[PDB]
DNA sequence: ACCCGGGATAA
DNA sequence: CTGTTTGCTGGATGTTTATCCCGGGT
RNA sequence: UCCACCAAAGUUAUCGCUUUGGUCAAUUAAUGCAGGUAAGCAACAUCCAGCAAACAGA
DNA sequence: AAAAAAAAAAA
DNA sequence: TTTTTTTTTTTT
């Protein structure tokens, strides 16, 4: 039967028993480090073998069976029966050992004792293989086309021809035709020749390009022929026999100074990533059991670590057909619970029909998707005297993201900044041996500090990241208490105070003790400090009473509490996901409130491409979320929908000059033309006046939605798009 | 105008009683909330709530029955209720008013003024006056400090209405 | 003769 | 015009379970 | 290197414009929404390609 | 300038 | 059937 998987997110602090938390942290850290080293060592082996002999059989080694051996080579365990090893396993182990010692010295790494590491290796190597295959399938064709264009020197030839024809005073269309029939057509011929594996017609490429093409084609077998006479199709159809060639392609790109791309996937994030916790993994590593756990006890073991009666683990879906099957994905802070229904034992409005189009009368909502204003929505019944308008901007969605970004920017220790700047001198996506080895050494030089900083949530931390730092409590206008930037609690009886500015020494020296006492009782603060530090902190607080004027106690307490300034990055990501979900639900609720429960959504056809100097925009995900909530969503073209005046169909223009909207660019370009404000050239468009020259002013989104309404009405009345918007 | 009384104990030793008179006819809602908190009808009250801020010659404060450090306090109507009126002013000592973190942030915390506070007019609501036990109020105030920290733990052991 | 690990293969 | 760390958006592919045998204890 | 939401006005369906009146869960908290005893709803991890923020180097 | 979209011209 | 090409959105 059909299979579906539903994932539910939660936190370790909620479902995980305190008794078995540290083992989970240790397992997560070890697994993440081993996976990162597995990626690095796999790329190291591939580049070492391909950099010495090009006859190496690299295509057949991209499989989970080899990645598993690579992963296990990084773990120390008691040796088994070697004579029972599989034939391929022996070759994989020999190849790994050929470079194991060199890689350990390069990365300054030692094997980590981890018994029962087979399942973890399998789970991580499956993802490694998936990443390799997906990356190749995705980008092989595009990178091949880029290399083909570079080989023919398309840009250079185009520029040379254009600059030669300029001296002859040729016309624009003549230049375009000459470029088309002198550059583009031979380039397409070369494209076809390379696609069908046959060399192009003589003279289309120089000797160097011919040699490079010969080298590229030598990667494939002599008798091997691309299926359906298309390399771009054979890559998807039979990826297995292309990986080696892909590498060569990447090399050729670096031969032309093209921007490097990650041919070999690598894990570079220092924050621990999610790992799959299985029943066997839980039994062996977390429960520390030393005997086989069969399916009969499968759930009972889970009952000894987490509670299965909570909402998170309860059955879900229609008729409760989805059940938890003892598989989790956790990184020590966030937890993903998977539920499956089977055993684990191996349109456009212009193209709508009359019946569908005419049932939306009085329910259509016209949306103009912008960049800063994500959704400008207007209803059909909107009038000048009744504004049924809604605005959903980028600030509302980016509140939490910007807050977290500013927190990271301000709280980043200088040492981490220096480490990142130093590591910036070594590219990772390069396929050259020298650069990869240099990056390995550079990463080894700063891994300790980077992991300690980013693993502060669960890893042991001793480094002092904030030397010569003094912390003083502050209270904002809302009576919220902050240490430096860490929220403590809201004081509801703070305003009542004596006359303004009681600057006596005793008050300002003793309020610190009161604020410290208030802070220490907070759960989210106490849980972050162990008894060893808490006892000393309380002892110093006691001494502060005797001598408030002394500053040494404050410095000592600040040094002790410096741990609180580190950020929970994983929990920040979890909160970001929750904030995104909350924003989606808030938008749905606002749409259902302002417009109606059964409102029909009309959205612009803008693709919202990622453009330089602007933040990423959510367009496809927005439509998917809207449809998932039951809103009928239909696309309407935006052709000439913002360059005409709805009042009289006259053209619009930009006139207002405003300082640069972005403050940081004001010092460079002080003023720019307003983009969201337009005016109608037709003077008579505005109501009667004593020749004062006033002209109607429009917000571009409002004009766009009005033109959308015009188009919808024209389609309803005639079923054809209005001529002005053809 | 109903009256309410509290029993004050320092370090487990009773020290006196304070008798209050409420302006029910002037501020009905705040007076009703204070009476409910004093009588414990709503399942929660000032019983055991400490005086967490005593500033000598300035004020005594209390009413935090959820955290005991000024960060807690809830009213019968919910988290907070709007200010009712300002028909009374801080012109004489012994006045009992509500502490707040700004407009429309009234909760359960209350305070008693030992000296005139003309600068607090229009910022907080006055809804009671001390009718007896002002000597006990001064006795407790003598144990206060400028920062508000009390030299000993002072809590309300019993409360009642008359 | 009995029991206790722990790597490795495998659908 | 590039690089490191983080994040936002979009595309693509998965999400376990006995059984065998050598070495050790003894 | 910043900007949460709802309404009036300069004003004309007026701008990363401005003055006002109203809301504040602040948050380095936690599975979220909606319901009052339960009860219903909600796809997550990795990699890759673009873009954004801090710094560095042509 | 720079990314995708509907639809037309060219072979 | 496939590749450029015209016009427009968003904003710099
Ligand atoms: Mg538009
Ligand atoms: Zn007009």
């Amino acid at each position: 039967p059909s299979k579906r998987v539903i994932t539910i997110k939660t936190t370790i602090k909620g479902i995980w028993k305190y008794d078995y938390r540290q083992p989970l942290y240790d397992l997560v850290h070890t697994t993440n480090l081993l996976v990162t080293h597995t990626y690095a060592f796999t790329k190291y082996i591939f580049l070492k073998e391909l950099a010495t002999d090009e006859n190496f059989a690299f295509n057949e080694l991209i499989t989970k069976d080899f990645f598993v051996e690579v992963f296990l080579s990084l773990v120390s365990a008691k040796a088994g029966n070697s004579e029972r090893l599989k034939d391929t396993t022996k070759r994989y182990r020999s190849l790994i050992g050929k470079h194991k010692d060199a890689y350990f010295e390069d990365a300054k790494y030692t094997p980590i004792s981890l018994a029962y590491a087979q399942q973890i290796a399998l789970y991580e190597c499956a993802k490694v293989q998936t990443a390799y295959f997906n990356n190749m399938k995705a980008h092989f064709g595009n990178r091949l086309r880029a290399l083909i264009n570079k080989l023919f020197k398309k840009k250079e030839k185009v520029e040379s021809l254009t600059k030669e024809m300029e001296a002859n005073n040729f016309s624009i269309k003549e230049i375009k035709q000459a470029i088309r029939k002198n550059v583009y057509q031979p380039c397409n011929q070369v494209k076809l020749a390379i696609t069908k594996k046959n060399m192009p017609e003589s003279g289309l490429l120089d000797d160097k390009s011919v040699t490079q093409l010969n080298e590229f084609f030598s990667m494939y077998a002599v008798d091997y022929t691309f299926q359906k006479e298309s390399i771009f199709y054979d890559v998807v159809a039979n990826p297995e026999k292309h990986f080696k060639a892909f590498y060569k392609l990447a090399q050729l790109s670096e031969a032309y100074e093209v921007k490097p791309f990650a041919c070999f996937p690598l894990r570079r994030t220092f924050i621990p990533c999610y790992m799959t916790v299985d029943s066997k993994i839980l039994n062996y590593h977390i429960l520390k059991n030393k005997k086989v756990l069969k399916m009969d006890e499968k759930f009972n073991a889970w009952g000894r670590v987490v509670n299965l009666e909570r909402k998170a683990f309860k059955s879900q879906g229609c008729k409760k057909t989805l059940h938890f099957q003892g598989t989790l994905e956790t990184d020590g802070v966030g937890v993903s619970i998977l539920k499956q229904n089977t055993d684990t034992n191996r349109k456009y409005i212009e193209k709508l029909e009359d019946a569908e189009l005419k049932q939306t009368l009085g329910k259509c909502v016209l949306m103009d998707p912008g960049r800063r204003d994500l959704l400008y929505c207007m209803k059909e019944t909107s009038r000048a005297d009744k504004k049924e308008i809604m605005i959903f901007t980028k600030n509302d969605r980016s509140k939490c993201s910007r807050h977290f970004r500013r927190l990271r920017k301000l709280l980043q220790p200088s040492q981490i900044r220096e480490a990142e700047t130093y590591l910036s001198g070594f590219a990772t996506k390069s396929v050259n041996m020298e650069k990869f080895v240099e990056y390995i050494q550079a990463r080894a030089s700063v891994k300790d500090i980077l992991y300690e900083y980013y693993g502060n949530e669960t890893a042991k931390s001793i480094t002092e990241f904030y030397p010569e730092s003094q912390f003083d409590f502050k209270v904002d206008q809302k009576c919220n208490l902050y240490y430096e930037n860490l929220f403590v609690a809201k004081i509801r009886g703070f305003y009542p105070q004596p006359e303004h500015e009681p600057n006596d020494i005793t008050l300002k020296s003793h309020m610190y003790h009161t604020y410290l006492q208030i802070m220490l009782n907070q759960k989210h603060i106490s849980e972050r400090l162990n008894s060893e530090k808490r006892r000393k902190i309380e002892d110093l607080a006691k001494a502060i009473l005797e001598q408030p004027h002394e500053s040494g106690h404050k410095t000592t307490i600040s040094s002790l509490l410096g741990k609180l300034r580190l950020l929970p990055f994983r929990k920040m990501k979890f909160s970001t996901k929750l904030f995104s979900d909350n924003n989606d639900r808030k938008l749905v609720k606002n749409i259902k409130k302002k417009f109606g429960a059964d409102a029909v959504l009309v959205l612009g056809n803008w693709s919202a491409p990622n453009t330089k100097y602007q933040d990423p925009t959510r367009n496809k995900g927005l439509r998917r979320m809207l449809k998932k909530n039951g809103f009928p969503l239909y696309l309407i073209d935006e052709f000439r929908t913002s360059s005409f005046c709805p009042k009289c169909e006259s053209d619009l223009e930009k006139f207002k000059v405003i300082p640069n909207p972005r403050p940081h660019n004001q010092e460079k370009q002080p003023k720019v033309l307003c983009h969201g404000l337009l005016r109608c050239k037709n003077m008579s468009c505005l109501e009667q006046q004593t020749s004062e020259g006033n002209q109607r002013l429009w917000n571009r989104d409002q004009a766009a939605v009005l033109n959308f309404r015009k188009i919808l009405n024209c389609l309803r009345e005639t079923k054809q798009r209005p001529p002005l918007f053809s | 105008m109903s009256q309410v009384y509290f029993d004050v104990e320092a370090d487990g030793q009773p020290i006196g009683r304070v008798v209050f008179k409420l302006y029910n006819d002037i501020v009905p809602k705040t007076a009703e909330n204070f009476r409910a908190l004093c009588t414990g009808e709503k399942g929660f009250g000032y019983a055991g709530s400490p005086f967490h801020r005593v500033i000598p010659d300035f004020m005594l404060q209390g009413g935090d029955f959820t955290a005991g450090n000024g960060t807690g306090g809830k009213s019968i109507y919910g988290g907070k209720f709007p200010d009712e009126n300002f028909k009374k002013h801080h012109d004489r000592p012994g006045l009992l008013s509500m502490a707040n973190a700004g407009p429309n942030t009234n909760g359960s915390q209350f305070f008693i003024t030992t000296v005139p506070c003309p600068w607090l007019d229009g910022k907080h609501v006055v809804f009671g006056e001390v009718v007896d036990g002002y000597d006990i109020v001064k006795k407790v105030e003598s144990l206060g400090s400028p920062s508000g920290a009390t030299k000993a733990r002072i809590v309300v052991a019993k409360s009642g209405e008359l």
